[PDB]
């Protein structure tokens, strides 16, 4: 099989600037068979880009691809709003192939995160388990740290953690880490901190709650 | 013209078997071949066959031969894909494509693509059944307030399948809302949670509430989120 690599997995660019996406290719790729593909926001994928350079029906003229062989290039002359999603290669030289994909990022300054936590709700602690929720509200960029400390004791494999899309007005991203330990194990220490560690804090932030105070 | 319309959303056990259609329309439909993409929640596109609507030749991925049997009704224009022995990590979104990549008369190579996609549908491949969700409050207080702002949500943990519909004030409080995405728990069970921040002003004489909404479980809670003490 021919395997498609596209780097990087997230471009962050702010609208305006031009966007350059990579399609390496394991083997030589005929320039007739290169296709791109738009996917926005929860909708299906969009043919872009056909036969490498070709666009389809439809298409802004901002959209472009290059290339030959094994190394192509999509661009995207103007980052237009709409234009911020996930794009993806495909070949079909021998057989069938798609790219890893390519994730348009808003690039915006960065944005401290405001750190709250949560202590489980008497009503969850009354059916024997006890979730403790770590809230990053409005930060960038997307990479962050979320480390649970109980009795100053790291834990690890007992969280699972999310992180919501890019938001629409203000291009930031929120994270909710959620520990969930039993009502007996909950019962055994009493400091639930989680310490947050980001770009846009000087030092990591860590918010503390005492249990049953 | 052209418009490709697919079944509804499905949910099978491990083991079963899904199959999902895909109604074509608008142009010659014995001249085009169809292909067949799935994309699991947060993973990428993963092409899973071609058939072509004249002779009904069919070219699927190594991955799906065995488990895979695409089938067109060319008297209905209506292209069906079937994936039998379901794992869990067949769940995806399965879409249809028109395909303009390989000829459907002869097989030969085509400079084109995919150009009209189908809706997508949802196959959700577990062992779990459907079970209400159990709203909890996370209540605010002074760990919860970073200057005069003030956060406090709902958590909705233990249900099947997706998805749930969390609103504030029966939806009229949406700015500064965050529902993050439900994250599957180890014991088959989706679990999220849904976050708002309000000015600390308020947490004493305003009201707030969340407002839990699950179809498959025919569950509707309010759950009011009140600062504790
Ligand atoms: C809006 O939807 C239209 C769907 O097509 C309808 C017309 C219904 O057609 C379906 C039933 C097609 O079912 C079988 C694939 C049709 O097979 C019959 C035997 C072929 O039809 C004959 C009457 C003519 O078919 C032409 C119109 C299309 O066939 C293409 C050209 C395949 O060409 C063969 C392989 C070689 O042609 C010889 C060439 C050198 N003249």
């Amino acid at each position: 099989e021919i395997v498609l690599t596209q780097s990087p997995g997230t471009l962050s660019l702010s609208p305006g600037e031009r966007a350059t996406l990579s399609c390496r290719a394991s083997q030589t790729v005929s320039s007739t068979s290169l296709a791109w593909y738009q996917q926005k926001p929860g909708q299906a994928p969009r043919l872009l880009i056909y036969g490498a350079s070709s666009r389809a029906t439809g298409i802004p003229d901002r959209f472009s691809g290059s290339g030959s062989g094994t190394d192509f290039t999509l661009t995207i002359s103007r980052l237009e709003p709409e234009d911020f999603a996930v794009y993806y290669c495909q070949q079909h030289d021998t057989s069938l192939t798609f790219g890893g994909g390519t994730k348009v990022e808003i690039k915006r300054t960065v944005a401290a995160p405001s750190v709250f936590i949560f202590p489980p709700s008497d009503e969850q602690l009354k059916s024997g388990t006890a979730s403790v929720v770590c809230l990053l509200n409005n930060f960038y960029p997307r990479e962050a740290k979320v480390q649970w400390k109980v009795d100053n004791a790291l834990q690890s494999g007992n969280s699972q953690e999310s992180v919501t899309e890019q938001d629409s007005k203000d291009s930031t991203y929120s994270l909710s880490s959620t520990l969930t330990l039993s009502k007996a194990d909950y019962e055994k220490h009493k400091v639930y901190a989680c310490e947050v560690t980001h770009q846009g804090l000087s030092s990591p932030v860590t918010k503390s709650f005492n249990r049953g105070e | 013209q052209v418009q490709l319309v697919q079944s509804g959303a499905e949910v099978k056990k491990p083991g079963a078997s899904v199959k999902v259609s895909c109604k074509a329309s608008g142009y010659p439909f014995t001249s085009y071949g169809i292909s067949w993409v799935r994309q699991a929640p947060g993973q990428g596109l993963e092409w899973m066959g071609w058939i072509s609507t004249y002779n009904g030749n069919t070219n699927y991925a190594q991955k799906f031969q065995g488990r895979v049997t695409m089938t067109t009704d060319t008297s209905t224009t209506t292209g069906y894909m079937e994936l039998r022995r379901l794992r869990s990590d067949d769940t995806a979104v399965y879409y249809c494509a028109r395909d303009y990549t390989r000829g459907a008369w002869f097989g030969e190579s085509l400079i084109g693509g995919f150009d009209n996609w189908g809706q997508g549908t949802l196959v959700t491949v577990s062992s779990a059944s459907t079970k209400g969700p159990s709203v909890f409050p996370l209540a605010p207080s002074s760990k919860s307030t970073s200057g005069g702002t003030a956060a406090l949500g709902c958590l909705v943990k233990d249900y099947f399948p997706e998805p749930v519909t969390v609103s504030w004030n029966s939806g009229a409080l949406t700015s500064g809302v965050h529902t993050f995405p439900a994250v599957l728990q180890s014991s088959g069970l989706y679990s999220l949670s849904s976050v708002v921040t309000v000015p600390s002003s308020s947490l004493g004489t305003q009201t707030y509430i969340c407002n839990v909404n699950h179809k498959p479980s025919n569950t509707k809670v309010d759950k009011k989120v009140e600062p504790k003490s």
